[PDB]
């Protein structure tokens, strides 16, 4: 299967004809998503078979052929940039200035950028090109606009 | 049965599109993973 670092969109052929559920990446020979997009199935690339090795409903994340390995975290000052794959559509950067989710166990980032579910799993970077979490867990305000947070793994 | 497709890259694009605003919001996460808005 192919194994180059990079953004992948997560396909199931259940459904009628191709369906985009999500999307990952792949860095240091894992690939990395959320929970909700994959169950925890097993996952196809080409030949070859993924298996998941690590996950947690409550954090929404899920790793395959290894540990989590991303562990960059934004800043809490400068914009940040949703590389967004959506259904059908070609990868796309979309430049935020990220808000915040204040939890009774501390702050998260959060996007305010409202793409198809089937986006779920776009990774959000710094300027580093660094992985500081995915796009795809959140909540929908009174004006019925969708906020994400920013989720992020711990890399043991 | 869940397949992966390549889509591209993972890079800062410079002058890439510049939108969405920065809410401050109080939440709740539940055991399900679902996040909630606290009122
Ligand atoms: C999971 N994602 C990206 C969602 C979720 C919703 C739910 N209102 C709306 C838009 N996008």
């Amino acid at each position: 299967g192919e194994t180059t670092d990079g953004v992948y969109r997560v396909m199931t052929r259940r459904l009628l004809g191709s369906t985009q559920v999500g999307v990952g990446v792949m860095q240091e020979g894992v690939f990395h998503t959320m929970w909700h997009v994959t169950k925890g199935a097993a996952l196809r690339s080409g030949e070859g078979r993924l298996d998941p090795y690590w996950g947690d409903v409550k954090q929404d994340l899920v790793s395959y052929c290894g540990p989590w390995k991303l562990d960059a975290a934004w800043d809490g000052l400068s914009e940040v940039q949703l590389l967004a794959v959506p259904p059908g559509e070609r990868a796309k950067n979309i430049q935020t200035l990220p808000g915040i989710f204040k939890t009774k166990d501390g702050d998260i980032g959060a996007v305010a950028l409202d793409y198809p579910a089937g986006t779920s799993g776009s990774p959000i970077l710094d300027k580093c090109g660094r992985v500081i979490g995915l796009y795809g867990n959140g909540v929908v305000i009174k004006n019925g606009s969708y906020v994400s947070a920013i989720t992020q793994g711990k890399r043991e | 049965d869940m397949y992966i497709e390549r889509a591209g890259d993972i890079t800062w694009e410079k002058d890439a599109e510049v939108t969405g605003n920065s809410p401050r919001l109080d939440v709740a996460l539940d055991e399900s993973g679902d996040f909630s808005l606290v009122e």
